[PDB]
């Protein structure tokens, strides 16, 4: 992914303020609530019967944190996303068989969450920069398919 | 297909936009044009520069159309027939572009109305926009 | 959203299917299971072997449902409410899977009724199945 | 690089019976009729106002023939679809900006056309084999997006 130095700075500035304890879980949680069929991949996560149940679920928050961490690693290796996510891609594609469109969905849900947390600070330019990142991460995750 | 709950969620949330219709509509467009450059190909005759007065005005038409859609949530095909003729018959907009604008509208709502953008409301707003998108991209006459 | 011509085309083509509905339903399922093996995971306790009596029975279930949908093309949400509860609420079927089965249904139709499978009818049947899929994958209660 | 020895034999055998001058035009014609927004990419082709107009358009039939020729090139190099369509990927992605979902739709329309022509001969196993071919062609064309 190609981010202008101005975009890199903006992205990094915002990411450094992200609440690593909640953002990931809210992103994964919203994914499960907005696109309920994605719940089928988290059978063992316990109660996902209602929105509040999903969002407050300890396993959802913990797993969302790992998801967030994968994005943080992606930001730290924008020049090599395919290698960085090789392991994760084998897992999500060869084992879980997650449809690529869902990767895109989560990437955008994350964008919505960042917008939710930062409000006006999440300007159109900052979003555009993040859209390049999530698209890049999403692509890398589905590369084991190609 | 929207549930009675989706309908009330959308009305309450979108109802908060109010006089911010043009502002939010314009912002949603700016976000789409900047984040997904390919969408600009549908507006070759437009001045798409940031702050553009043309984009601001168009943002208002889009916001007002959504307000109208919310008001006719039970008969959108009928209420949106003119817009369908425009986007599906004349412009032949690829449906993927509607997903992009819908995403940007959600982003705009989340950035301005954090209290309204709950997980359940987020789900309803998404279904609502997907519904409007389907109508605008279908040729049903 | 279906046009008057779409409704006309769907009713005529499905009518032509006549008493073969069950047979075509089973073939479409077998085509889906074989072409897109991941779809089998939705049926963990089924005997999905070729010629399976269970699959034959399910094909008839699916076919009859479509016949019902065709009879209520103007009132599908209400007509397919129970099927939505099942696919959307309980099974939570990923929508991509409905596109797969919809495609196999079209392939099955094209393979058996060539004279009826014109471009126009093909187009109409695709919109109809996409409409049905939307209803079954949406939670509107 | 996917695709079994038996699937390759099935694809090759059926393809030897395909009418190269008709199938492509029928597939492209149907794409334009079933998914109307695709007509936008063929503005210079003339009358596309009705199903009969589309299916009778000489330019649509002529172009479909080139499209089918490319599919044939792919079938002759099943283990290297990425290379076979590299140039076409640049054109459709970088130049024309065709959304990849459309590549998948054309692939499935082609499958419908094969089913239509072959009828009973287009058996589930034959279809399964062809689904692998069109999915591979679609991914190869979207390569410039990865
Ligand atoms: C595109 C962004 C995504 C990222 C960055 C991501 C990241 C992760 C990470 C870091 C793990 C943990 C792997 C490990 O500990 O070995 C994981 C596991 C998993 N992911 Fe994702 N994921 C993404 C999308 C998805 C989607 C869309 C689904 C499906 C709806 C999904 C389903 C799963 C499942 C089922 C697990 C296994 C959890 C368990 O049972 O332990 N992921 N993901
Ligand atoms: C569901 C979301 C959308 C809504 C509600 C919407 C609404 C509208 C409205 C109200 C107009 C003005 C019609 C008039 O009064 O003449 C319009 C025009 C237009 N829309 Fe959309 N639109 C949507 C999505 C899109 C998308 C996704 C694209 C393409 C990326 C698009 C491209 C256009 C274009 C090119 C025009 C014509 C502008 C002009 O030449 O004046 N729209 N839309
Ligand atoms: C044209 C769309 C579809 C129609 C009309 C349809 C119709 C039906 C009908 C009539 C039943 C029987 C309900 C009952 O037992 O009372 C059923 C069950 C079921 N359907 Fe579908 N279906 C469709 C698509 C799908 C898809 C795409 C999947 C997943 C790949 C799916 C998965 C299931 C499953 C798992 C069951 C329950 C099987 C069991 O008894 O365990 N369906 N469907
Ligand atoms: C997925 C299979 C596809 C194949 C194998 C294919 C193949 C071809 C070939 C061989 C050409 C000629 C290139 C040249 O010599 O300049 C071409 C051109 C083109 N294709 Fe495709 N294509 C595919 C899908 C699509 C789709 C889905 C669209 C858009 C909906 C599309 C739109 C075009 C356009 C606009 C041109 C240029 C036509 C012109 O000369 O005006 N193609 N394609
Ligand atoms: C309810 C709904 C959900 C989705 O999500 C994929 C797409 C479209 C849709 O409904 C469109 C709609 C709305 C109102 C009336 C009609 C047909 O009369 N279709
Ligand atoms: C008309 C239509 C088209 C597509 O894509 C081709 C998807 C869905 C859809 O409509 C589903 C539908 C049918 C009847 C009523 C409602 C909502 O009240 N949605």
């Amino acid at each position: 992914v190609h981010l202008t130095p101005e975009e890199k700075s903006a992205v990094t500035a915002l990411w450094g303020k992200v609440n690593v304890d909640e953002v990931g879980g809210e992103a994964l949680g919203r994914l499960l609530v907005v696109y309920p069929w994605t719940q089928r991949f988290f059978e063992s996560f316990g109660d996902l019967s209602t929105p509040d149940a999903v969002m407050g679920n300890p396993k959802v928050k913990a797993h969302g944190k790992k998801v967030l961490g994968a994005f943080s690693d992606g930001l730290a290796h924008l020049d090599n996303l395919k290698g960085t996510f090789a392991t994760l891609s084998e897992l999500h594609c060869d084992k879980l068989h997650v449809d690529p469109e869902n990767f895109r969905l989560l990437g955008n849900v994350l964008v919505c969450v960042l917008a939710h947390h930062f409000g006006k600070e999440f300007t159109p330019p900052v979003q555009a920069a993040y859209q390049k990142v999530v698209a890049g991460v999403a692509n890398a995750l589905a590369h084991k398919y190609h | 297909v929207l549930s009675p709950a989706d309908k009330t969620n959308v009305k309450a949330a979108w109802g908060k936009v109010g006089a911010h219709a043009g502002e939010y509509g314009a912002e949603a467009l700016e976000r789409m044009f900047l984040s997904f450059p390919t969408t600009k190909t549908y507006f070759p005759h437009f001045d798409l520069s940031h702050g553009s007065a043309q984009v601001k005005g168009h943002g208002k038409k889009v916001a007002d159309a959504l307000t109208n859609a919310v008001a006719h949530v039970d008969d959108m095909p009928n209420a949106l027939s003119a817009l369908s003729d425009l986007h599906a018959h004349k412009l032949r907009v690829d449906p993927v572009n509607f997903k992009l604008l819908s995403h940007c509208l959600l982003v705009t709502l989340a950035a301005h109305l954090p209290a309204e953008f709950t997980p359940a409301v987020h789900a309803s707003l998404d279904k609502f926009l997907a519904s409007v998108s389907t109508v605008l991209t279908s040729k049903y006459r």
